[PDB]
């Protein structure tokens, strides 16, 4: 397989990916980074949506 | 911002046209650390 | 004239711009990071 | 004996226009110079309630808004007061209070600011006559007076402390952003285009 084919297969399985702890942690980190970016831009509307999404994704055990 | 201006000037006669070329430095934007692979894809590190 | 990239600054671990400042206790284990690690150092090469 | 340098005797017949004074000092031509603090302001204009209410400004920055509110409420003002007999009188909101110890205090409303006086010699007040380019003396500035808040519990001091304490708390200049692609991609693609047009230009010049 080529590198591009590997990336395509990984994206396909990510679309198929229901949940994975490593991927959930990565998604939460990316969401936190996006939230701080929105905070620095004084966007009070996006930050509410990002906070709601973070609350929904979180609550681990 | 300690040195916020780079200035070049030129009195063109080649009609006296004094042209000043100046560039200013603005905000600083930082990001979270990121890894850029050889293939081209970038991801959080 | 827009956000031109001037370089990459190493990030001190557990500082405000580190990815481990968030992530709580549970996710710190999934990332293979020791919760007893205190940060305060850089990772070069 | 340092002999006088000027002996020509040349004289100017300049006549200066002088206006009558609304008041005249008694017993001594003495005045006190007072430095104006940041929390105290002077509004020489007569107080106009409607423009003042219509021109109140609201800002997001809490520190600036609080400072403006404090300086506005502490500003020395005056207005025309209609007397009960139908006449008009000048009415002010500021007074000077002298205590039993002899110290002086500037009062605006319920706020009291103490005065600290330091004697100054060879300090005078003059009136400028720009059209003739000469300076006419007015009186002597014997004492320099500083205005100080009376106590910690004074509302002006507490507001100043709050404003200055929260002013230095806000400090964040760098703005975060999210990188979606390689930061070096622009440089390499533009270098490729520049090399391409270099090759084309070299070919054109060799063909020109």
């Amino acid at each position: 397989l080529s590198n591009d084919e590997v990336n395509s297969i990984v994206k396909m399985k990510q679309s198929l990916s229901s949940n994975t702890g490593f991927n959930t942690v990565l998604k939460k980190a990316q969401l936190q980074e996006e939230l701080e970016e929105a905070r620095d831009a004084h966007d009070h509307e996006r930050v509410a949506r990002i906070e709601a999404e973070l609350k929904s994704i979180g609550a681990e055990s | 911002w300690e040195e916020p201006r780079l200035i070049l000037d030129q009195p063109a006669q080649h009609d006296n046209i004094n042209k000043r070329y100046e560039i200013r430095f603005g905000k600083i934007y930082l990001s979270r650390p990121t890894m850029t692979e050889a293939d081209g894809t970038t991801h959080a590190m | 004239g827009n956000k031109v990239h001037i370089g990459k600054v190493p990030i001190m671990l557990r500082s405000k711009f580190c990815s481990l400042r968030t992530l709580d206790e549970v996710d710190l284990y999934k990332m293979k990071e020791c919760p007893y690690d205190m940060g305060g150092y850089f990772v070069i090469n | 004996h340092t002999k006088s340098v000027y002996d020509n005797g040349e004289t100017l017949d300049i006549s200066l226009p002088i206006h009558p004074k609304s008041h005249i000092p008694q017993g001594k031509q003495d005045r006190w110079v007072v430095k104006l603090p940041d929390f105290l302001d002077i509004n020489a204009e007569p107080f106009d309630p409607r423009p003042f209410e219509m021109n109140v400004k609201t800002h997001e920055d809490k520190n600036q808004e609080l400072l403006d509110k404090l300086i506005a409420v502490n500003t020395v003002r005056w207005r025309y007061a209609k007397s009960e007999t139908g006449g008009i009188f000048k009415e002010t909101n500021s007074q000077i209070i002298q205590w039993e110890d002899g110290t002086y205090s500037l009062r605006v409303g319920s706020e009291i600011f103490d005065m600290f006086t330091t004697n100054t010699d060879d300090n005078y007040l003059v009136s400028e006559h720009n059209e003739e380019g000469i300076l006419m003396t007015e009186s002597t500035l014997s004492k320099s007076v500083k205005l100080v808040p009376a106590s910690f519990q004074s509302t002006t001091h507490q507001k100043l402390a709050k404003a200055l304490s929260a002013k230095q708390k806000k400090e964040s200049y760098a703005r975060s952003v999210v990188t979606k692609e390689d930061p070096e991609e622009r440089q390499r693609r533009l270098e490729s285009q520049e090399n391409e047009r270099y090759r084309l230009e070299r070919r054109r010049k060799q063909a020109e």
